[PDB]
RNA sequence: AAAAUGGAUGGCGCUGGAGCGUCGGGCCCAUACCCGGCCGUCGCCGGCAGUCGAGAGUGGACGGGAGCGGCGGGGGCGGCGCGCGCGCGCGCCCGCCCCCGGAGCCCCGCGGACGCUACGCCGCGACGAGUAGGAGGGCCGCUGCGGUGAGCCUUGAAGCCUAGGGCGCGGGCCCGGGUGGAGCCGCCGCAGGUGCAGAUCUUGGUGGUAGUAGCAAAUAUUCAAACGAGA
RNA sequence: CCGACCCGUCUUGAAACACGGACCAAGGAGUCUAACACGUGCGCGAGUCGGGGGCUCGCACGAAAGCCGCCGUGGCGCAA
RNA sequence: UUCAAGAGGGCGUGAAACCGUUAAGAGGUAAACGGGUGGGGUCCGCGCAGUCCGCCCGGAGGAUUCAACCCGGCGGCGGGU
């Protein structure tokens, strides 16, 4: 049924939380996107044990899987039909995603080929 | 372009480049050249000497245009004519000898500083010096004085 | 406070040089005021040359 | 050999030690050391525009005489050297001696990678603390200009909310659902009033305090009736 | 279950009985010119620069663009 | 009435702090925090089997054009005496 891909080799994430600014549990002013310390009295800076963490590049992922979706696919955004038939010769390696600003009447055209030509569309069933 | 400076780059470090020990305080060794007596002694003795005293005669109202002498040596000489004339010369062997205005060209003084190939040319200026006058008759040419 | 070897200077910027600035942008407009001045003399004097 | 809040071999507590001294076998565990995997940087005068191999300067086009040998040389065990070819096969010693527009399995000197955006792809080996500070890469972002997407859109733009699905080490982003009512974005270059936790920061708004402190200077009010929804 | 004292800043040294800070949204702080030194990139080359002015467009662009016996008056350089 | 009053005279949209209510969950070392697992709910996709797909060879079934080779026209690549 599914469109299978070429290959499918287990994934594997070093982390899988993210990485909360410091301070951002008491307040509210204060955001979860990270944004390095740099004080001088500062624990995370100076690593203590039982503390936030901070991202290197040993966390970094492989690189046969990167971006690749849970179903080893590999994502690409469109608009119209005309940006999809360049795809046609990677249809086992990378899928379709289309817009958000699309609308109704114009999606069901999209699909409709993507279908023909064996194209993976991961959001076919939108606004109906 | 403000995007390839360097103030895009000390967002989020505290002190934008200065310091904290010590701050970028308004004008804290003077204010200009102040202190070659005093506290810069080092820099202009070391690095400008022989700027404080005074020398020399003084000229009240000095006017550049009579001290003008434009100079000009031997080996740029031929470039004031084209290559018709140095190259019809050494040639039907008459003596031929052609002439050379320097002031026309926009020079007066003639200098010694190169040498020159052998033919008898002539030449008008207003000074010389000595060693030119030397090559220009070794060569077997004269020279000749305006006023 | 000087450094490791540059220059000595002394601008004139020690008075109030910025009440008094000018600006040439004017600079365009005033070629056009003159040609239609100068065309129009020679106009008024006719067959005269306009040189002088 | 004596101090003032109740009081500290860390504590409970221990006297064939859980004490003091000399000594044994067994054992425990650090981001240190060893083995392996994954990421980045550095170094190889690295490698690949299309053909040879792991010991020491290789290749053919080229004439007159032709084989049983070569390579008649170190108990050294030497880059040189010797029995996985040395003259193999087919017609009749003599001759042929096409041969990869494709031999035959790991070198093909005819052209080429599924790799070749050369600002690319591949391979090895070593390293990774960090304040002040210095440099680089930013397909991280904000507003506008020039070109360009035969781009998106009232069959619904911006903005906002979200126990929803997902990506990147991170900066941040893409989808799905609701509201809403008219404009907005991606690429190559340009430019800048360009990214906040603070500054007894500036302007506005809102909380605990808190239904609290209080409604106490100057002797004093009571009974009935009337209007009136109502004293 | 184990670990774990609140951020900024001065400081040899801060969890401090050292200052600032109730809470939220918006604003907010390394600029522009003039001159110099060096490094990089482009063009011509013993030469190289029109920036002032003039000839052509009424200026929709565009107060742009092109051009000049000005073509070098001159400045920096080639000689101390 | 208006598409719309979830546009009702300081009425475009309509954030946050701070409040009221409803649903779930919990409660003697102030709360909050990091790593590791467990439990429970809210939603996504199963499928109410998920048995995934593609090349050549063999077999049994049916079916209709051409190609194999010739001739005619048309177009293009290459060549060097
Ligand atoms: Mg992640
Ligand atoms: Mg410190
Ligand atoms: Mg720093
Ligand atoms: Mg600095
Ligand atoms: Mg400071
Ligand atoms: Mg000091
Ligand atoms: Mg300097
Ligand atoms: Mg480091
Ligand atoms: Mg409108
Ligand atoms: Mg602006
Ligand atoms: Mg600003
Ligand atoms: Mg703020
Ligand atoms: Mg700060
Ligand atoms: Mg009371
Ligand atoms: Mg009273
Ligand atoms: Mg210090
Ligand atoms: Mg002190
Ligand atoms: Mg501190
Ligand atoms: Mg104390
Ligand atoms: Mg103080
Ligand atoms: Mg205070
Ligand atoms: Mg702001
Ligand atoms: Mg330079
Ligand atoms: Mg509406
Ligand atoms: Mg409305
Ligand atoms: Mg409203
Ligand atoms: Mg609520």
């Amino acid at each position: 049924a599914a469109l299978r891909p070429l290959v499918k080799p287990k994934i594997v994430k070093k982390r899988t939380k993210k990485f909360i600014r410091h301070q951002s549990d008491r307040y509210v002013k204060i955001k979860r996107n990270w944004r390095k310390p740099r004080g001088i009295d500062n624990r995370v800076r100076r690593r203590f044990k039982g503390q936030i963490l901070m991202p290197n590049i040993g966390y970094g992922s492989n690189k046969k899987t990167k971006h690749m979706l849970p179903s080893g696919f590999r994502k690409f955004l469109v608009h119209n039909v005309k940006e999809l038939e360049v795809l046609l010769m990677c249809n086992k390696s990378y899928c379709a995603e289309i817009a958000h600003n699309v609308s109704s009447k114009n999606r069901k055209a999209i699909v409709e080929r993507a279908a023909q030509l064996a194209i993976r569309v991961t959001n076919p069933n939108a606004r109906l | 372009p403000s995007r390839l400076r360097k103030t895009r780059k000390l967002r989020g470090h505290v002190s934008h480049g200065h310091g904290r020990i010590g701050k970028h305080r308004k004008h804290p060794g003077g204010r200009g050249n102040a202190g070659g007596m005093h506290h810069h002694r080092i820099n202009f003795d070391k690095y400008h000497p022989g700027y404080f005293g005074k020398v020399g005669m003084r000229h009240y109202h000095l006017k550049r245009n009579q001290s003008f002498c434009p100079t000009v040596n031997l080996d740029k000489l031929w470039t004031l004519v084209s290559e018709q004339t140095r190259v019809n010369a050494a040639k039907n062997k008459t003596g031929a000898a052609p002439i050379i205005d320097v002031v026309r060209s926009g020079y007066y003084k003639v200098l010694g500083k190169g040498k020159l190939p052998k033919q008898p040319v002539i030449v008008k200026a207003k000074f010389f010096s000595r060693r030119a006058e030397e090559k220009i008759k070794g060569v077997g040419g004269a020279c000749v004085l305006v006023a | 406070a000087p450094s490791r070897n540059g220059m000595i200077l002394k601008p004139h910027f020690h008075k109030d040089w910025q009440r008094r600035v000018a600006t040439w942008f004017n600079q365009p407009a005033r070629k056009i005021r003159r040609r239609k001045a100068r065309q129009a003399r020679a106009r008024r004097i006719a067959p005269r040359p306009a040189s002088g």
